Formats: C-alpha cells, structure tokens, sequence
C-alpha cells in the first residue's frame, strides 16, 4: 500500500508508511478524529502517570488494542521500558510484521 | 518476662467442684480454617482467615462422677456448661488465674481399659458451642459460633469484617 | 526544553554491549573518508552493533559501511572496525592495511584488531579485509595475525577465472584461512544496476548467523546469504563428481557461492596442509571451546595451588565440557590432570598441567545412501 | 494478568491482577473442523470444512476480604466479580490482552460466568468466590 | 516416528487443548499440559 | 569451617520480648513445589522449580502470655508480625546472629494436656505471609508470596524468570 | 572380601568444603520403576525395567551455612552442584574413596525444632538432575535423566535398548 | 603515592620506607610506551615493589569527561579487598576492579609465545590490566632481583603471618625466662599456626626451638631463638591445558 | 622467561589407560637404534612406565618398542628393559643379546636384567 508522508508530502510506500501508520494510532486520542470516534489510543490518558509495573502492563494491553483495530499488518511482540530520565520514559515498541 | 507455667488445675460442672478428681484437661484447639490462595503472579500460597474450626474440649476423670455422667447426650444443647481453671505461678509467686468458661454439649464418654490393678479413666469430650478464655481477669477470647461475635481481646473481629464491606 | 505529550523517537536509545557473543565478533579493516560525517579517527578501533553505528562512525558511501551492511543484513553481529586512510599506490595501500608499530605506541591497520579486547570486550573471531585480500601481502598479514588472535581469516580470491583462484590458494595451507572466490554482486538503489561486492564480508555475516542461531559446532556452509544477487561468475554444479566448477573449487580447499546465483554458500574446508585440520569446524571448535572453557573459569589464574585446587578445576572443566557434550558441541570426551608432568619442582613455579581430550562432531558434507530392498530378510525377486 | 476490553473503545476495561480476580488456571480448547465422509470400501475421507469453536476457560477464586496490595486501606470488593457481569451483558466481543507470548489475542465474546460464593457473613457477604469464566473466539474478518 | 514403521500416513490435526497454569506476573505459565488429537486423512 | 550450632534463642512479638518464655521454635519449611517431568526419550523424572509451598512457623510458650494470645484470628492479616532470633556460637566464640523477620497471620492456638504436675504448653502456628532470613547481617531469604519478589541472596529470582521470557 | 564400612564423610558445595559441619548424608535412592507383568499362562507377576524413580539427595547441617542456604530456589536448575564423599576403610587399612558427584536443584530447607539446649539442624533436600557414583576411582553410576545416557559400569544401558529395537 | 611513584627519587624513598615498615609499596610507570616502562623497572629489584604501568582512565561526574588516574589506588584497594575474604595468602592477580573504565594504553594477553604486550610486561615484573574497561589486574611478581621472593604472595605471607603471631605474642617479651619458658611459647607458636593451616594460609609447617643457638650465655642478655620454617601456597600463574581433537569416540556416532 | 595466565597448548596424547598395578615386572631385551630421539645407552637397563617413556627411551621404529607396545596393549605393568646394539652376522647378534661381563665392571645383554634390584627396585619375574 502506497500512502503519503505526514510532513513534506512525499509518497512513501513500503515500511516508512508502516511506521507512520503506527504513530498515527499511538498519538491520536480517542474521539479526536472527525466521524471516527473509535480511533486512536488511550496513551494520552497514560501521559503523566507514575511508571509502576502495572503501568507497563496497561500500556502493553492498550497498544495491543489500538493497533489491533486499525493496524492488522503488525503483530505486536512487546513494549519495554528501556530508560528513565526526568519524566521522559521511553518504550521500545517491538513487533513482528504480517500481511 | 518472668517464667510462668502450670502448677495446679481445677474443673467445675454446673457449680459443683471436681476438687479431687480430674487428672487432665484439654482446652479446645482454636484453629482458623485456611484456604490456600495462590493465583496468577503470586509465588507462594497465602492462607486466609476464613472462619474457625470445630472446638472440642477433652477432660478426664478417674472415678464414677455422677455429676459428669449426668450431662451426656441431653436433648438440649448447652445444658452442659463446665468451667476449666488453671493457675500459672510465675517466678516471683504472682499466680495468674487462667479461667476458661465454655458452654458446649458433652459429646463422648469412654471408660477405657478396666484392668484390675491399673487405675481406670473416664475420658470425656465436649462439643464446644461457646468458649471464653480469661488470662488474668481480662477477657481474651469470646467465641460465639452460633452468634456473630468472635471477640479477640474484647473487640469483635466479625463486626469489623462487616464494616469493611 | 522538555515535552509533556506522547512522542515518537527514531534515534537509538539503549545499550546492547552487555550480551557480546564471544564467538561471533568480527575484525574489519578497509578504507573510508574521515570527514565531519565520519566521527571516527582512522587507525583506532571502534565497536559496532547496528547499521546506525556504522552510519555514525563512518561514511555511507565509504566501503567500511558497505562491508558493515554486508554483515548486518544477515546476522545481529558485533564488529570491531578499524579504518585505513586511502593511499595512491595499491602496493602502498596494502602497506596501510597491514599497519605496524609505525606510530609511537599505537597499533595501526590490522594490528589494531589485536586491541579489540581491553577496549570493548571483543576478542575478534572473524578476520575480513573486503577487497584487500586478493593481494598476498595482506592475506599473509591476516594469516599470521590469526594464530595470535585464535581466529580464522576469511580472505577472498581475485574475481578472475577459476585457475586464477586455485593457484592463488596454493600459496597457503596454514589452517586459519577460509577463501570464497566469486565476488558476489548486490542490487543498488542509487545505481539502479548490479554492483560488485568482494563477498568476503558476506561469509563473515553468515558465520555470525551460524554460531549464534545454530551453534559454533555447526558447519557454516549450506546456509542462506542475504543482501545478494547473482555472482560475478556463473559457477555450475552437479551431482556425481563431474568436471564442475563447484567440485573444482572445493577440492582446491576453496568455498564458493553455488546455487541459484547468490542463494547459498557451499564448502567448509579451510586452506590447510593437514588433513586433520581440514574442516573449519575442526578449527572453530578447537578455539571456541577453549576460550569458553576459560570464560567462567577465569578464577584459575589465582586461588593458589592447594590440595583441592588441582581437584577443583579437573571436574570444573568436566562439568563444563559435559554441558558442551549435551548441547552437541562435542561428542564424548575425557578431562584428567596430568600424572607425570605435574611435579613439585614446577608447582612452586606456578605451572600445573591438565590433559583435555575431546572429539568433535563431523559435518556431513557427503552423505551416501546405500539403498537396499527386501521383504523379510533377502531380495525375493533376485 | 489478562485484560478484557470491548469494541466501543471508550468503556472501562477489566484488569485481571491480584487486586481484582487473579485466575490460576487457563484451559484453551481449540478444535479444527474436519468432517468425515464414509466411503464404502476404504478409509473415510476427511475434509477441512472450517475452523470450529476455539474457547478459553478461566478458573480461579476471588477472596473479597483480603486487603489490596501494600495495605491501601481498601479491600478486594464484593462488586469486583459483578463488574465481570456488567461487562458481559453488553452483547459485545472483547479483546484479550495478555503479556507473555502473542499480546494481540483476537475478539473473544464472553459466554458463561458461574461463581460459587460460600463461607458467608451475616448479611450474606461471602469471603470466597470461586468462578469460572468461559470465552469463545468471535470470528471477525 | 522412528521405531516401527516410519512412514505413517496423512494425519490431519483436529484438537489442541492446553492447560497452562502456575502463572507468572505477566500471565506467563510455567506448565502447559496439552493433548493433541489427530485423525488419519484417507488418501488414495 | 569451624563447627557452629544453636546455643540460645529469642522471640519478639510486636516489639515486646519473650525473654523467659519460649522453649521451642520452628522457622517455616521452605520447600519448592515440584512437578515430576518425565517425557518421551528421557529416563528419570526431573523436578522443576514451580513455586514455593505453604510457609508456616510454629512457636511454643509455657505460660499464658497475653501478648501472644492477642493476635489470634484478627480481621486483618499481617497484624501479627513476630521476629525469631537465634545465636550460633562457632568453635572460637564468634557468635552469629540468625534473625528471621516474618510477618504472617497467627493460625492456631492449642493449649494441650493440662496435667497437674506436668508443665503446660501453648503451641502456636503462624500462617506466614512474609519471610526474611538473615544469617549474620546479610539478607539470605526474602519471600514475598503476595508480591513477585522471591529474593535469594538479595537478588530477585522471580524477576529473572520474566527476563527469560 | 575384607570387611569395610563407613568411617568418615565430607561434603562440597560449589568448591567450598563443609569440613566441620555436616552430620548426615543421603545419596539418592536409585530405584527402577517396575510394572507388574502377569499375563495369560504365567503364574507370578514379573517386574520390568521401565525407567528410574525420582532421585533425591538429603543432606543435613547443624549451623547457618550461607554457602548451603544460597542455592535454595534459584531460577536456573543445576546451579547447585554438590559433591558427596565417603571413605570406607577396610580391615587392612586400605581406605576406598566413595565420591558421588551430583548436580541437582536444591529442593527443601527446614530448620526444625529450635529448642534452647538442644542443637539445631538444617535438613536439606536436593532434587537430583544428575548423579554419578564412583566407588574407588572407577565410574559405577552415571545417571542422566534429561539425556539418554544411563551408564552402569561405564557402558550406557539406554543405548543398548535402542540397538535391540 | 599515585602519580609521584613515576619519579625515580620518590620511588626509592618509597622503596626504603617499605623495608622499615614490612609493607608492599605499589609503584607506577609513565604514561608512555612499554619500552619506557620496562626501562623504569630495570633499576629496581628490591623484593617489595609492585609496578602497574598502564594509566587507568576513569569517568567522572564533575566535568563529565575521562580523567587519568595513575593506577595505584585501584591496586591498593584491590590488595585490601582480597585480604577480606580470600585472605592474605591468596593472589590478587586476576581480580576485578570496580569504578573504572579503560586504560591509557591497550595491553592484552594472547597465546603462542609472541610479542604480547602483557607477556612483555610480566617478564619485566610489571602488572598490567587485561580485559575490557579496567576489568582485571594481571601481576603476580614483585620487582625482585632475587628469584626466591618473586611472587607477591610469598612476600606478603612472610610479612603477614608474623604480625598474626607478634600480635598474639605481645607477651613473651620482657616477661622473665623460667625453665619451661621456651617450651610454653613454642607450643603457642604451633597453636597459632595450626589455625593458619585450618584457614588455608600455609601448607605443612614446623616450629621448633633452635637447639644450638639457645645457650646459657644468651639467656643473660635476653636472647632466645626459634625456627618457624614453613611453606606457602604458590599462586597458579600458569595453568597449562594440553588439548587435542582426537577421533577416538567416533564410533559413538553410529 | 616464563608465562602468566592460561597458555593453551596443542599436543598428541593417547588414552588415559595409565593406571598401574605394581604386581609383575618384565625383563625385556631386543635390538634398537641409538639415535638422538632414543635417550638410552645400549647395555644399561631402563625402567619403563607406559608407552610415553618407551617412546622416549627408545625410538618409534625400534624393535624394542614393537616388542614393548604389545605388553602395554594388555597390561600396564612396569618393564625393566635392556637394549642391545644390532649386529651384522646372526652369531654376533646372538652373542650380543646374551652379553656378560665383557665390560669393565658392568653386565651387558640379558645379564643386565640381574641388576633389576639395587638400581630400580624391580626384580624381573618375566623374561622375554
């Protein structure tokens, strides 16, 4: 499938379109889209919550829901905390490719 | 804490005293009914406070006491009462009266082996339907099976379970 | 200036220099351009794990990255990459790769791969000079550096015809050399045509894919090459000992890419004069158990010789080599302390001997099939 | 431990952990629909005529007097299995979200809840609730 | 197999049913008692 | 290694010391729950680390201690804590403080046979919900049933099981 | 044959020696799993060599040994190794070194009754995953559960079962 | 004295203060190459000096860069570490170093009797640092021209079994010599040496009074003599593994 | 010089069948070639322990080792083995293998097997 890039307007198809397809899921909140209320992630609700070991398993369980809806060509493997600086947690979104 | 221990004991059945009769006692084994809770994620199974076991108070008698044999198998429960008493002396002579007022049903009578030269024993057993232990003068246990009052140290623990829900 | 929302990050974050598989670390030496986009001094080693590390330390158009991409397309490998400044004379270009102690106290060229350990915990097991191994002076440099390093050097012949590479293999026989002569070609995005890669780095990425996914005891010949198209020479192959250009190279102790023009490597014998050390799996399992013996038993250089100490490691090795035996890395062995050469005259000197005797698994390069049929015990028809 | 979450995508999900339900058993039946056709002189022919019912059955027990972890001044509730019931009368499939192998399990509709609540208090409050949930895989496109 | 006849026939797989218990924190079991169930595909 | 062994012991319940009371202890039996794995090809069944058993810590008391009998059957778990201490002397006098801080629920009280001349004993039992053994000053065991932290020698072994998967 | 018997013993855990600690051993009970085969025609049921039972090696320790308590319940099996040694003296002084190198998983730790005057004991149990008995210098048993090598007197008996079929 | 031991005049005062104190004096080398570090060790050879030439460079949190520590305090904190549980009899020549990064110069041990940078510096009786980022120490041998006092362990054991005896024998000096005075302390020297055999400090010893030097004329001036001849554990600096690949158990694969 | 650390060598050794019952000793005598690799004087006895010092005292292709490998194939005993220089005529070879007191104060040939004790503490009970 051939789509266009979000910035700079260039049509990119293979796997750069795959990565921006995921980051339109993860950063859109629910109900922000027009006439598509069941689109996006609850990750903005997980913004600025304390990083516990139940916060990690609630992000894995919510990325898997939101990518399971509107990204069928990605099989999610794991989400892991790899570093912590002040506020900035960072997550290695790893997943196999299907489709 | 000074070392204390049992030195002498006593037993009452419906007021009268067995002041020269009983060689043995057994207060009822207070044991909580535990259910092994291991689940997803947790490693070792925990045990949960989920009620008490069957209380049963053995006592023993060397002679044919009509006052003890009167209360076997009566049609009314808690007709037997019984009061078990102990005295714990301490190291400095400060004797501590351990009194346990139970009100159960008398459950079992077995006059055992009546050998000729050997003394005989009448083992008794009491299906305890009420239990109340007092260490010095203060009430430690007060176990109502049929009522919802399990008082540990004078405060009801079953009442606190209803306020939590 | 921080940020308070959900964000995507496309740059590397975590460290992966913790695992470090000790059997698959690769020494790499080729030219590059030390500009402002290549953040690495020329004659120093630098640790590499991914293509982003090769992009940051070297140029994209530089042939270091063309060899780093050749390895990282196949395996998740670890590369100790040394660079050389490109010269004018090709006989002086080979003088830059061999290096030496031409500086004050710094090793340059291939000799800086000896400084892999004490910099990044990588004692290199695979020596490749992609393109700079058709010259004999560097293939002899990679020869003599191999037994210092206890590695094998994956050199390559010239991209001419077969007898130009068979006669190039007759200058060796030194047990540490694995030559793959057809320089295989790879598709390019910018050129939109067929390239010319020297195909010595592709065998290094295949060895790093073999020893981590199949074990170092497994023969790394019949396995897939990625990042590949046809070869520079169409090399035919049959079954039944013909005049094929596959059996000609293999009998000359030369490996070669054979089937479907780029699909698989083929051949496991090394450039060795001894038939005892003919296979690479005889050579790889010689050095990768006896440095895996040491890894874990690093306490054998201290804890001085008491009565239990000779007895402590003589089943310290027997309990570790039975772990090698159960995972298939060897077949049955014996480990015992040396009875006659151990003496109190040299035990005070520090020397104390142990005898290791193991046989390893043979690679089934030629399975024969004597088919026979019967009904109960004999051929009833004839 | 496991996460139930519906198709409306704004409703509150159910989280399985030691605070809520905490199953320790996981039956996963998965048939495969091979139909037999008896032929007269030979073996019966088998044809793959579908996929058949794949089911997941969650055992376990809820003890609604064990306090929440770290003594949060709050106990495991009596409400905390009826939340499984309210989430099941939505007539709606559910995404299972584990955390060990595949994380994106499919759409799983909830079929059966059966608790065995005993060791009662005075007002009928149990202190054990041994349940068994039972799912079937909703066959989406 | 490798003991008697080696060439067993065509066997279609019909049922998989695991019982995974003794779970870890993220739902990972440490036992998986299964029972597979085949039926012989009747080829020519 | 010099020969060491137990010489004396002690027991704390919620701060107060039973410095003249307890004749007996029992630290909880740490036992792994093993499942016999024999399969196709393998000869003898191996046993697999698959969780711990039910920890339970007996202790015993000769006198009516109100501090020990206070904590039976309370509506909150881990209201009982308890600290068990030992002292292992060695051959050269180097005494080694073995302290075991548990935080379980008190499970069972049975005042046994109250014979007259014979001393009485109050056996106790503790449904252990937390266990922590320290040999000298260093923490050997730290068993969280309800949490996912089984720390052997200070490093969590249950955390290492999650990194392997 | 001259009369021989055990006089002294020893124990190693991961290299270090328990040279003053262990009062007791138990090598694992080697027992074949027998199935009673009586059939049509035959009178008495025979027992058939059909695999070994669960090997388990008890050992015991009187003091708090950190080296022994370190290996309980580790996330990796065969992290515990252990070496059990004996010495059988004979009638003419010819001592025979019986060494049994096992490599199991440590299974059970129970510090028993910590009475005051009585010495304490730490019973251990090892879920044996490898066993190797040597009588003098020669290897008698070599039991691989997880591998297919049951070597009796140095020759594999499980390999001979595959050649018979 | 980190950094100052690279000077010749300081290291000689570091030398002569060690024989007055019965101590191991850890020296340094320059930041320069191996040839200028071997030449710094040739003029020594006085049985008490321990040279570590590679400049240990270490990260700091103040300026966020890499310093250059002169390798003395890391070996000093390692000699004091191996006496805590491995004992003074053990060798600290393959032990780990915490709080460390790489060296100023690479130095590695390889095999085959070539020009190894470690073997060139061990033969000059100088310790190095081998594995990644300051991971090990590598020297067993002191700067000693005498072949008996080569290893660090024999020099430390002779200096640290005596203060383990001279403490514990604060008595047996200015006491007063009775008839069994010599016997009651030579049975006390044995009892304070059998525990050293028990903890693995020595191999089998002998302690006995000197029969011919002890005389009546020596008692009048307070002089009494003993012989505490013992031996020590040699550190296994060279474990040799004789290994081949046979084809003996190839009939196992059938 | 010396070496620090583990130095992994590469040698050629046989089976570890060197377990030695000191029960029977063998007196042996045959011809050989006293080369540089054969570290044994001709008419003196040499005590042998295994094949490793039977290959060190006498050569591989020597007729001692062909008659000494056959003993260690069956029993790993200890051998009091004397050598003899080979001869041209078979009568002088038969006279040399006997030997005698023809030296200054030594015994040559088979007679050097009488010096088994007081040299080796092994009086040969098997004469070949």
């Amino acid at each position: 499938m051939i789509g266009m890039d979000r910035r700079s307007g260039l049509p990119l198809s293979g796997l750069a379109h795959l990565k921006q397809s995921v980051e339109d899921i993860l950063t859109t909140p629910l109900g922000s889209r027009r006439m598509r209320p069941e689109y996006g992630s609850k990750l903005r609700r997980m913004v600025d919550m304390p990083v516990s070991e139940g916060w990690k398993s609630a992000v894995q369980a919510e990325v898997a829901r939101s990518l399971g809806r509107w990204e069928p060509r990605i099989g999610l493997s794991a989400v892991r905390v790899v570093a912590v600086v002040d506020g900035r947690v960072d997550l290695l979104l790893s997943g196999v490719f299907e489709g | 804490m000074i070392p204390q221990t049992l030195t002498n004991t006593n037993l009452f059945i419906d007021g009268v005293s067995f002041a020269g009769d009983v060689p043995s006692l057994t207060l009822p084994k207070l044991a909580v009914k535990t259910e092994q809770y291991r689940a997803g994620g947790m490693d070792a199974p925990v045990s949960i406070d989920m009620g008490l076991e069957a209380m049963e108070a053995k006592f023993s008698t060397n002679g044919a006491r009509r006052e003890a044999l009167n209360f076997f198998g009566l049609a009314d429960q808690s007709a037997f009462n019984g009061v078990f008493r102990g005295s714990f002396k301490g190291q400095k002579g400060a004797s501590v009266p351990v009194v346990a007022t139970l009100r159960g049903l008398l459950k079992e009578v077995d006059p055992g082996d009546w050998k000729a030269g050997e003394k005989a024993e009448f083992k008794y057993a009491v299906a305890v339907s009420y239990y109340k232990l007092e260490v010095d003068g203060r009430e430690v246990y007060e176990i109502d099976p049929v009522n919802g009052v399990r008082a540990i140290n004078g405060v009801d623990q079953l009442a606190g379970m209803r306020n939590d829900l | 200036s921080f940020f308070h929302g959900v964000t995507v990050t496309n740059v590397d974050i975590g460290a992966r220099t913790i695992a470090l598989p000790a059997s698959s670390v690769i020494g790499l030496c080729d030219v590059f351009t030390p500009g402002a986009q290549a953040s690495a001094k020329p004659n120093v080693p630098v640790l590499l794990t991914s293509k982003k590390d090769a992009a940051a330390a070297f140029g994209i158009g530089s042939s270091i990255y063309l060899a780093c991409e050749a390895i990282y397309n196949r395996a998740q490998a670890v590369i100790v990459a040394v660079g050389v400044e490109t010269a004018e004379t090709p006989e002086a270009q080979a003088s830059a790769v061999i290096g030496g102690i031409s500086a004050a106290g710094e090793r340059t060229g291939l000799q800086a791969l000896l400084d892999g350990k004490s910099r990044f915990n990588a004692q290199p097991r695979l020596l490749v000079a992609p393109g700079h191994s058709a010259q004999q002076a560097v293939a002899t440099a990679m020869d003599g550096l191999a037994e210092k390093l206890r590695a094998i050097a994956i050199l390559d012949g010239p991209n001419s015809t077969d007898e130009a590479a068979v006669a190039y293999a007759k200058n060796f026989g030194s047990k540490r050399l694995f030559m793959v002569d057809p320089g295989v070609q790879v598709w390019d995005s910018a050129t939109n045509a067929a390239r010319n890669a020297p195909a010595s780095a592709y065998a290094a990425g295949l060895f790093a894919w073999t020893d981590a996914e199949y074990g170092f005891w497994s023969s790394p010949s019949n396995k897939e090459i990625k990042g590949v198209t046809g070869t520079s020479r169409p090399v035919e192959f049959l079954d039944g000992d013909e005049t094929c250009r596959a059996n000609l190279l293999n009998n000359a102790n030369i490996a070669t890419i054979i089937r479907d023009d780029g699909y698989r490597l083929w051949g496991n014998r090394t450039l060795s004069s001894d038939s005892k050390w003919a296979f690479v799996t005889r050579v790889r399992t010689m050095d990768l158990v006896m440095d895996a013996i040491l890894a874990g038993h690093k306490w054998a250089v201290d804890r001085g010789i008491t009565k239990t100490y000779v007895k402590d490691v003589t089943e310290g090795l027997r309990a570790f080599m039975r772990d090698l035996k159960n995972q298939g890395a060897v077949i049955n062995f014996e480990v015992y302390a040396d009875p006659d050469l151990n003496s109190a005259s040299q035990l005070a000197q520090g020397k104390v001997y142990w005898n290791i005797r193991f046989t390893d698994v043979p690679p089934a390069e030629n399975p024969n099939f004597r088919v026979e049929v019967t009904d109960q015990w004999l051929t009833e028809v004839l | 431990l496991l996460v139930l979450q519906p198709l409306t995508a704004n409703a509150q999900p159910f989280y399985f952990n030691l605070n809520t339900a905490a199953f320790d058993a996981l039956q996963r039946n998965s048939a495969y629909n091979w139909s037999g056709q008896v032929r007269l002189g030979r073996r019966p022919a088998l044809q793959s005529v579908g996929m058949g019912e794949e089911s997941i059955l969650l055992k376990g027990a809820v003890f609604p007097l064990r306090r929440q972890v770290g003594n949060q001044e709050k106990v495991v509730g009596l409400e905390q299995l009826e939340a499984l019931r309210r989430l099941a009368e939505r007539r709606e499939p559910l995404i299972l979200s584990s955390g060990y192998g595949e994380v994106q399990m499919g759409l799983w509709c909830l079929v059966r809840i059966s608790e065995n609540q005993s060791a009662l208090l005075g007002n009928g409050a149990p202190r054990k609730q041994t349940f068994d949930l039972e799912f079937k895989r909703y066959g989406d496109d």
